[PDB]
Protein backbone atom coordinates (compact mmCIF):
# COMPACT_ATOMS: atom_id res chain seq x y z
CA UNK A 1 0.00 0.00 0.00
CA UNK A 2 1.16 3.61 -0.52
CA UNK A 3 0.97 4.26 3.20
CA UNK A 4 3.40 1.36 3.81
CA UNK A 5 5.66 2.65 1.10
CA UNK A 6 5.66 6.08 2.73
CA UNK A 7 6.37 4.58 6.18
CA UNK A 8 9.41 2.69 4.87
CA UNK A 9 10.60 5.82 3.00
CA UNK A 10 13.37 8.16 4.03
CA UNK A 11 11.13 11.23 4.32
CA UNK A 12 8.70 10.58 7.20
CA UNK A 13 10.45 12.85 9.66
CA UNK A 14 10.54 16.66 9.79
CA UNK A 15 11.38 18.05 6.38
CA UNK A 16 13.93 20.81 6.06
CA UNK A 17 13.52 23.61 3.57
CA UNK A 18 15.83 23.99 0.62
CA UNK A 19 17.91 27.16 0.45
CA UNK A 20 20.82 27.16 -1.99
CA UNK B 1 -14.32 40.82 4.51
CA UNK B 2 -13.19 43.31 1.79
CA UNK B 3 -14.12 45.93 4.31
CA UNK B 4 -12.20 44.05 7.08
CA UNK B 5 -9.08 43.59 5.03
CA UNK B 6 -9.11 47.25 3.95
CA UNK B 7 -8.74 48.28 7.59
CA UNK B 8 -6.17 45.46 8.00
CA UNK B 9 -3.99 46.77 5.21
CA UNK B 10 -3.92 50.15 6.88
CA UNK B 11 -2.56 48.72 10.13
CA UNK B 12 -0.02 46.58 8.34
CA UNK B 13 1.20 49.50 6.26
CA UNK B 14 1.79 51.62 9.39
CA UNK B 15 4.08 49.00 10.92
CA UNK B 16 5.61 48.06 7.56
CA UNK B 17 7.04 51.56 7.24
CA UNK B 18 7.89 51.93 10.94
CA UNK B 19 9.11 48.55 12.19
CA UNK B 20 9.93 48.24 15.89
CA UNK B 21 13.51 47.49 17.00
CA UNK B 22 15.37 46.16 20.08
CA UNK B 23 12.40 45.78 22.35
CA UNK B 24 14.28 43.65 24.94
CA UNK B 25 17.57 42.10 26.12
CA UNK B 26 18.69 38.50 26.31
CA UNK B 27 19.14 38.79 30.05
CA UNK B 28 15.47 39.48 30.68
CA UNK B 29 14.59 35.89 29.80
CA UNK B 30 15.38 32.59 31.39
CA UNK B 31 16.42 29.93 28.85
CA UNK B 32 14.62 26.68 29.56
CA UNK B 33 14.43 24.10 26.72
CA UNK B 34 14.89 23.91 22.91
CA UNK B 35 11.50 23.41 21.22
CA UNK B 36 12.81 23.12 17.68
CA UNK B 37 15.98 23.42 15.69
CA UNK B 38 17.20 24.82 12.38
CA UNK B 39 20.18 25.83 10.24
CA UNK B 40 21.33 29.08 11.76
CA UNK B 41 19.85 28.68 15.23
CA UNK B 42 17.12 27.08 17.35
CA UNK B 43 13.89 28.03 19.10
CA UNK B 44 13.97 27.97 22.89
CA UNK B 45 11.20 27.99 25.49
CA UNK B 46 12.14 30.95 27.60
CA UNK B 47 10.68 32.86 30.59
CA UNK B 48 10.43 36.63 30.95
CA UNK B 49 11.71 37.09 34.49
CA UNK B 50 9.90 40.33 35.03
CA UNK B 51 6.50 39.07 34.00
CA UNK B 52 6.70 35.36 34.67
CA UNK B 53 5.46 34.81 31.10
CA UNK B 54 6.69 32.04 28.74
CA UNK B 55 7.58 32.64 25.08
CA UNK B 56 9.35 30.87 22.23
CA UNK B 57 12.57 32.76 21.39
CA UNK B 58 14.06 32.13 17.92
CA UNK B 59 17.81 32.70 17.88
CA UNK B 60 19.68 33.31 14.61
CA UNK B 61 23.46 33.22 14.42
CA UNK B 62 24.41 36.19 12.25
CA UNK B 63 27.45 34.50 10.66
CA UNK B 64 25.46 31.41 9.60
CA UNK B 65 22.74 33.64 8.14
CA UNK B 66 25.37 35.47 6.11
CA UNK B 67 27.23 32.22 5.12
CA UNK B 68 23.89 30.84 3.87
CA UNK B 69 22.88 34.05 2.08
CA UNK B 70 19.71 34.54 4.08
CA UNK B 71 20.14 38.18 5.12
CA UNK B 72 17.29 39.65 3.05
CA UNK B 73 14.98 36.72 3.87
CA UNK B 74 15.87 37.29 7.56
CA UNK B 75 15.12 40.98 7.24
CA UNK B 76 11.79 40.04 5.56
CA UNK B 77 10.76 37.60 8.32
CA UNK B 78 11.14 40.11 11.17
CA UNK B 79 9.77 43.10 9.22
CA UNK B 80 6.68 41.16 8.15
CA UNK B 81 6.08 39.40 11.45
CA UNK B 82 6.11 42.60 13.46
CA UNK B 83 3.60 44.17 11.09
CA UNK B 84 0.99 41.36 10.76
CA UNK B 85 -1.97 40.53 13.04
CA UNK B 86 -4.45 37.72 12.42
CA UNK B 87 -5.87 34.99 14.67
CA UNK B 88 -3.96 32.13 13.11
CA UNK B 89 -0.47 33.73 13.00
CA UNK B 90 2.11 33.66 15.79
CA UNK B 91 2.65 36.92 17.66
CA UNK B 92 6.12 38.41 17.72
CA UNK B 93 6.42 40.00 21.17
CA UNK B 94 10.00 41.21 21.16
CA UNK B 95 13.05 41.30 18.95
CA UNK B 96 16.61 42.38 19.63
CA UNK B 97 20.13 41.46 18.63
CA UNK B 98 23.53 41.40 20.15
CA UNK B 99 27.12 40.95 19.01
CA UNK B 100 26.46 37.43 17.83
CA UNK B 101 22.80 36.79 17.23
CA UNK B 102 19.40 38.01 16.17
CA UNK B 103 16.41 37.22 18.46
CA UNK B 104 12.68 36.97 17.87
CA UNK B 105 10.53 36.38 20.91
CA UNK B 106 7.14 35.03 20.07
CA UNK B 107 4.12 33.73 21.94
CA UNK B 108 4.64 30.13 23.16
CA UNK B 109 2.15 27.78 21.45
CA UNK B 110 1.84 24.85 23.83
CA UNK B 111 -0.02 22.32 21.57
CA UNK B 112 2.96 21.15 19.48
CA UNK B 113 3.33 20.79 15.70
CA UNK B 114 0.52 19.53 13.50
CA UNK B 115 3.19 17.26 12.08
CA UNK B 116 3.74 15.20 15.23
CA UNK B 117 0.09 14.67 15.79
CA UNK B 118 -0.57 13.75 12.14
CA UNK B 119 2.32 11.26 12.22
CA UNK B 120 1.26 9.57 15.48
CA UNK B 121 -2.45 9.51 14.43
CA UNK B 122 -1.90 8.42 10.84
CA UNK B 123 -4.42 10.61 8.99
CA UNK B 124 -7.16 13.07 9.92
CA UNK B 125 -10.82 12.60 8.94
CA UNK B 126 -12.06 15.00 6.23
CA UNK B 127 -14.04 17.02 8.76
CA UNK B 128 -10.95 17.35 10.94
CA UNK B 129 -8.72 18.26 7.99
CA UNK B 130 -11.27 20.85 6.71
CA UNK B 131 -11.31 22.51 10.15
CA UNK B 132 -7.60 23.13 9.68
CA UNK B 133 -7.70 23.92 5.95
CA UNK B 134 -10.35 26.62 6.42
CA UNK B 135 -8.02 28.40 8.87
CA UNK B 136 -5.19 28.33 6.31
CA UNK B 137 -7.66 29.60 3.66
CA UNK B 138 -8.55 32.64 5.80
CA UNK B 139 -4.84 33.16 6.59
CA UNK B 140 -3.71 33.14 2.94
CA UNK B 141 -6.58 35.44 2.07
CA UNK B 142 -5.33 37.82 4.75
CA UNK B 143 -1.64 37.44 3.77
CA UNK B 144 -2.10 37.70 0.02
CA UNK B 145 -4.32 40.78 0.50
CA UNK B 146 -1.26 42.46 1.98
CA UNK B 147 0.88 41.48 -1.07
CA UNK B 148 2.63 38.78 0.92
CA UNK B 149 3.51 35.23 -0.08
CA UNK B 150 4.13 32.68 2.69
CA UNK B 151 6.17 30.06 0.75
CA UNK B 152 6.65 27.35 3.41
CA UNK B 153 3.30 25.70 4.26
CA UNK B 154 3.73 22.20 5.78
CA UNK B 155 2.63 20.39 9.01
CA UNK B 156 5.92 21.31 10.77
CA UNK B 157 5.11 25.00 10.47
CA UNK B 158 1.58 24.79 11.90
CA UNK B 159 1.23 24.80 15.66
CA UNK B 160 -1.88 23.73 17.61
CA UNK B 161 -2.93 26.06 20.42
CA UNK B 162 -4.75 25.49 23.73
CA UNK B 163 -7.98 25.83 21.83
CA UNK B 164 -7.22 23.30 19.08
CA UNK B 165 -6.72 26.10 16.58
CA UNK B 166 -3.81 26.76 14.22
CA UNK B 167 -0.88 29.16 14.69
CA UNK B 168 1.29 29.53 11.55
CA UNK B 169 5.00 30.01 12.45
CA UNK B 170 8.21 30.29 10.35
CA UNK B 171 8.04 33.35 8.13
CA UNK B 172 11.66 32.87 6.92
CA UNK B 173 10.57 32.77 3.20
CA UNK B 174 7.63 35.21 3.50
CA UNK B 175 7.93 38.11 1.08
CA UNK B 176 5.85 41.20 0.25
CA UNK B 177 5.97 41.31 -3.54
CA UNK B 178 3.82 42.99 -6.11
CA UNK B 179 4.47 40.96 -9.23
CA UNK B 180 6.53 37.80 -9.79
CA UNK B 181 9.36 36.39 -7.78
CA UNK B 182 12.14 33.90 -8.61
CA UNK B 183 13.84 32.44 -5.49
CA UNK B 184 13.95 28.66 -5.21
CA UNK B 185 12.37 28.33 -1.78
CA UNK B 186 10.35 25.95 0.31
CA UNK B 187 10.18 22.27 1.09
CA UNK B 188 10.47 19.82 -1.85
CA UNK B 189 7.20 17.99 -1.21
CA UNK B 190 5.25 21.25 -1.26
CA UNK B 191 7.00 23.02 -4.16
CA UNK B 192 4.81 24.27 -7.06
CA UNK B 193 5.78 23.25 -10.62
CA UNK B 194 6.61 26.89 -11.60
CA UNK B 195 9.09 27.07 -8.76
CA UNK B 196 10.83 23.82 -9.68
CA UNK B 197 10.74 24.97 -13.31
CA UNK B 198 12.44 28.28 -12.48
CA UNK B 199 9.84 30.38 -14.21
CA UNK B 200 8.97 33.16 -11.77
CA UNK B 201 5.84 32.96 -9.64
CA UNK B 202 3.31 34.60 -7.40
CA UNK B 203 0.67 33.77 -4.78
CA UNK B 204 -0.59 30.73 -6.70
CA UNK B 205 2.27 28.71 -5.18
CA UNK B 206 0.62 29.23 -1.78
CA UNK B 207 -2.55 27.68 -3.17
CA UNK B 208 -0.75 24.68 -4.61
CA UNK B 209 0.91 24.12 -1.18
CA UNK B 210 -2.53 24.21 0.44
CA UNK B 211 -3.63 21.39 -1.87
CA UNK B 212 -0.56 19.41 -0.74
CA UNK B 213 -1.46 20.10 2.92
CA UNK B 214 -5.14 19.02 2.73
CA UNK B 215 -4.03 15.89 0.90
CA UNK B 216 -1.33 14.94 3.46
CA UNK B 217 -3.69 15.56 6.36
CA UNK B 218 -6.50 13.47 4.81
CA UNK B 219 -4.39 10.59 3.44
CA UNK B 220 -1.57 10.55 6.00
CA UNK B 221 1.10 11.00 3.33
CA UNK B 222 2.07 13.58 0.63
CA UNK B 223 0.76 13.35 -2.95
CA UNK B 224 4.35 13.15 -4.33
CA UNK B 225 7.03 11.43 -2.27
CA UNK B 226 10.33 9.65 -2.95
CA UNK B 227 13.63 9.19 -1.10
CA UNK B 228 15.53 11.98 -2.85
CA UNK B 229 14.21 15.48 -3.80
CA UNK B 230 14.92 15.10 -7.53
CA UNK B 231 12.56 12.08 -7.74
CA UNK B 232 9.98 14.28 -6.00
CA UNK B 233 10.53 17.23 -8.39
CA UNK B 234 9.98 14.77 -11.19
CA UNK B 235 6.62 13.67 -9.86
CA UNK B 236 5.41 17.21 -9.22
CA UNK B 237 6.05 18.42 -12.77
CA UNK B 238 4.60 15.15 -14.12
CA UNK B 239 1.12 16.45 -13.48
CA UNK B 240 -0.21 13.08 -12.27
CA UNK B 241 -1.86 12.56 -8.89
CA UNK B 242 -3.47 9.35 -7.51
CA UNK B 243 -6.08 9.79 -4.73
CA UNK B 244 -6.66 7.45 -1.80
CA UNK B 245 -9.88 5.39 -2.32
CA UNK B 246 -11.43 7.02 0.76
CA UNK B 247 -11.32 10.61 -0.56
CA UNK B 248 -14.80 12.01 -0.97
CA UNK B 249 -15.76 13.16 -4.44
CA UNK B 250 -15.89 16.80 -3.34
CA UNK B 251 -12.40 16.33 -1.96
CA UNK B 252 -10.96 14.70 -5.09
CA UNK B 253 -12.28 17.64 -7.13
CA UNK B 254 -11.30 20.44 -4.72
CA UNK B 255 -7.83 18.87 -4.76
CA UNK B 256 -7.74 18.45 -8.56
CA UNK B 257 -8.28 22.24 -8.80
CA UNK B 258 -5.73 23.13 -6.14
CA UNK B 259 -3.09 20.84 -7.64
CA UNK B 260 -3.52 22.32 -11.06
CA UNK B 261 -0.10 22.39 -12.82
CA UNK B 262 -1.52 25.02 -15.14
CA UNK B 263 -1.68 28.05 -12.84
CA UNK B 264 -4.18 29.73 -15.19
CA UNK B 265 -6.62 27.00 -14.16
CA UNK B 266 -5.54 26.82 -10.48
CA UNK B 267 -8.13 27.72 -7.82
CA UNK B 268 -7.02 30.73 -5.82
CA UNK B 269 -5.42 32.14 -9.01
CA UNK B 270 -8.60 32.37 -11.05
CA UNK B 271 -11.09 35.16 -11.76
CA UNK B 272 -12.96 34.88 -8.44
CA UNK B 273 -9.79 34.55 -6.37
CA UNK B 274 -10.21 32.81 -3.01
CA UNK B 275 -13.99 32.64 -3.41
CA UNK B 276 -13.53 29.74 -5.81
CA UNK B 277 -12.15 27.94 -2.77
CA UNK B 278 -14.50 29.17 -0.08
CA UNK B 279 -17.44 28.42 -2.31
CA UNK B 280 -16.29 24.92 -3.16
CA UNK B 281 -18.58 22.02 -2.35
CA UNK B 282 -16.09 20.44 0.04
CA UNK B 283 -16.51 23.54 2.24
CA UNK B 284 -20.33 23.82 2.07
CA UNK B 285 -20.74 23.26 5.85
CA UNK B 286 -17.89 25.58 6.81
CA UNK B 287 -19.02 28.78 8.51
CA UNK B 288 -16.05 31.01 7.71
CA UNK B 289 -17.06 33.81 10.07
CA UNK B 290 -17.51 31.29 12.92
CA UNK B 291 -14.07 29.81 12.33
CA UNK B 292 -12.43 33.23 12.15
CA UNK B 293 -14.02 34.03 15.51
CA UNK B 294 -12.85 30.68 16.88
CA UNK B 295 -16.35 29.87 17.96
CA UNK B 296 -16.25 26.51 16.23
CA UNK B 297 -16.00 23.06 17.71
CA UNK B 298 -12.30 22.11 17.69
CA UNK B 299 -12.19 18.30 16.99
CA UNK B 300 -9.03 17.79 19.03
CA UNK B 301 -7.45 19.70 21.89
CA UNK B 302 -3.91 18.72 22.69
CA UNK B 303 -3.75 18.93 26.44
CA UNK B 304 -0.85 20.40 28.33
CA UNK B 305 -0.24 20.08 32.06
CA UNK B 306 0.31 23.62 33.24
CA UNK B 307 2.38 26.49 31.77
CA UNK B 308 5.90 25.77 30.58
CA UNK B 309 4.89 22.18 29.92
CA UNK B 310 6.70 21.07 26.75
CA UNK B 311 5.50 17.45 26.41
CA UNK B 312 3.95 18.00 22.95
CA UNK B 313 7.44 18.86 21.66
CA UNK B 314 10.41 16.59 20.82
CA UNK B 315 13.70 16.70 22.77
CA UNK B 316 16.77 18.27 21.23
CA UNK B 317 20.40 18.35 22.32
CA UNK B 318 20.94 21.65 24.05
CA UNK B 319 23.41 23.69 22.04
CA UNK B 320 24.65 26.41 24.39
CA UNK B 321 24.27 30.13 23.66
CA UNK B 322 27.48 32.01 22.86
CA UNK B 323 27.94 35.76 22.32
CA UNK B 324 31.15 37.29 20.95
CA UNK B 325 33.28 40.03 22.48
CA UNK B 326 33.08 41.62 19.05
CA UNK B 327 30.01 42.76 17.05
CA UNK B 328 29.74 40.36 14.13
CA UNK B 329 27.72 41.48 11.12
CA UNK B 330 26.83 45.06 11.95
CA UNK B 331 25.96 46.60 8.63
CA UNK B 332 24.23 43.59 7.20
CA UNK B 333 21.68 43.57 10.00
CA UNK B 334 21.43 47.22 10.90
CA UNK B 335 17.74 47.40 10.17
CA UNK B 336 17.01 44.40 12.40
C1 LIG C 1 10.08 23.87 12.93
N1 LIG C 1 8.69 24.37 13.02
C2 LIG C 1 8.63 25.32 14.15
C3 LIG C 1 7.79 24.74 15.28
N2 LIG C 1 8.42 24.90 16.59
S1 LIG C 1 9.54 26.01 16.91
O1 LIG C 1 10.11 25.65 18.18
O2 LIG C 1 10.39 26.28 15.77
C4 LIG C 1 8.56 27.48 17.21
C5 LIG C 1 8.76 28.59 16.37
C6 LIG C 1 8.01 29.77 16.55
C7 LIG C 1 7.06 29.87 17.57
C8 LIG C 1 6.85 28.77 18.42
C9 LIG C 1 5.91 28.85 19.44
N3 LIG C 1 5.70 27.78 20.26
C10 LIG C 1 6.40 26.64 20.10
C11 LIG C 1 7.36 26.49 19.10
C12 LIG C 1 7.60 27.57 18.24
Amino acid sequence: TTYADFIASGRTGRRNAIHD
Amino acid sequence: VKEFLAKAKEDFLKKWENPAQNTAHLDQFERIKTLGTGSFGRVMLVKHMETGNHYAMKILDKQKVVKLKQIEHTLNEKRILQAVNFPFLVKLEFSFKDNSNLYMVMEYVAGGEMFSHLRRIGRFSEPHARFYAAQIVLTFEYLHSLDLIYRDLKPENLLIDQQGYIQVTDFGFAKRVKGRTWTLCGTPEYLAPEIILSKGYNKAVDWWALGVLIYEMAAGYPPFFADQPIQIYEKIVSGKVRFPSHFSSDLKDLLRNLLQVDLTKRFGNLKDGVNDIKNHKWFATTDWIAIYQRKVEAPFIPKFKGPGDTSNFDDYEEEEIRVSINEKCGKEFSEF
